[PDB]
């Protein structure tokens, strides 16, 4: 669907605060193969 | 739980894009500095871009590198699109180009070592920027190079791409001519970067377009002539027509000329 994206949209608490995040790419290439 | 527009105060415009303004922003509760990057649904969609968007925003949301701009998150309201993007104190490269008319071969090589980091990590996963150029490469609190608009970024682990993607005096003789492309446009777009930190323009502007697709196909261009031997061999290297004989980003950072003037060392 559009403007619908794999991607953070939720409230970040910017006063509160990892390298694996990349693995999204890895996984993303299997998945669609 | 979502983001909100009201969650953020809006400053001054930082720059213009194609689709809508990037704004100074400030997160109402933390007061912590942003930048908020807004487009209107109307134009993406009359332009027939959305799908860019999406890569746009899910690529460089899942990126992390210490020269690469942070996208922090996004929203919607069914007339603007939002992107939360980290804010980058001393502005564009491009601004500091206008600003000194031309880098020194200490402050090119620096910025073409942060660079080529950045876009060897990219490489890495597979992504390509496709859209390299200084109004698109921004500088942090303590001067430090950071990648920018991944609104032509690609991610292609299999394909090869056809898409005409970037920008005019950037672009790659195999876009220009037709033909498909991968990653190694990025390393021509880096060859013409660097000629532009060193001379101040880019090696085959032009009046007209038609003109700079020709010098561009041609790779027709000249130094001036206090360019240096080594800033010379480099810049040659990258501007092959032959996008396969274009160097690798581990050679370019460990080429004799990079590493005798940068004052950051590699990753
Ligand atoms: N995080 C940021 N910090 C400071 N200035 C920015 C930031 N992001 C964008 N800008 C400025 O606003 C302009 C926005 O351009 P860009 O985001 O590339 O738009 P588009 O994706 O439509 O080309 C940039 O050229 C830059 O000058
Ligand atoms: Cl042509
Ligand atoms: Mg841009
Ligand atoms: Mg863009």
């Amino acid at each position: 669907s559009s403007y619908s994206y794999d991607a953070p949209s939720d409230f970040i608490n910017f006063s509160s605060l990892t390298q694996n995040i990349d693995s999204w790419f890895e996984l993303k290439a299997n998945l669609e193969n | 739980r979502q983001w909100a527009l009201e969650d953020f105060e809006i400053g001054r415009p930082l720059g213009k894009g194609k689709f809508g303004n990037v704004y100074l922003a400030r997160e109402k509760q933390s007061k912590f500095i942003l930048a908020l990057k807004v487009l209107f649904k109307a134009q993406l969609e009359k332009a027939g871009v959305e799908h860019q968007l999406r890569r746009e925003v899910e690529i460089q949301s899942h990126l992390r590198h210490p020269n690469i701009l942070r996208l922090y998150g996004y929203f919607h309201d069914a007339t603007r699109v939002y992107l939360i993007l980290e804010y980058a104190p001393l502005g564009t490269v491009y601004r500091e180009l206008q600003k000194l008319s031309k880098f020194d071969e200490q402050r090119t090589a620096t910025y073409i070592t942060e660079l080529a980091n950045a876009l060897s990590y990219c490489h890495s996963k597979r992504v390509i920027h496709r859209d390299i150029k200084p109004e698109n490469l921004l500088l942090g609190s303590a001067g430090e190079l950071k990648i920018a608009d991944f609104g032509w970024s690609v991610h292609a682990p299999s394909s090869r791409r056809t898409t005409l993607a970037g920008t005019l005096d950037y672009l790659p003789p195999e876009m220009i001519e037709g033909r498909m492309h991968d990653e190694k446009v990025d390393l021509w777009s880096l060859g013409v970067l660097c000629y532009e930190f060193l001379v101040g323009k880019p090696p085959f502007e032009a009046n007209t377009y038609q003109e700079t697709y020709k010098r561009i196909s041609r790779v027709e261009f000249t130094f001036p002539d206090f360019v240096t031997e080594g800033a010379r061999d480099l810049i040659s290297r990258l501007l092959k027509h032959n996008p396969s004989q274009r160097p690798m980003l581990r050679e370019v950072l460990e080429h004799p000329w990079i590493t005798a003037n940068s004052s950051k060392p590699s990753n």
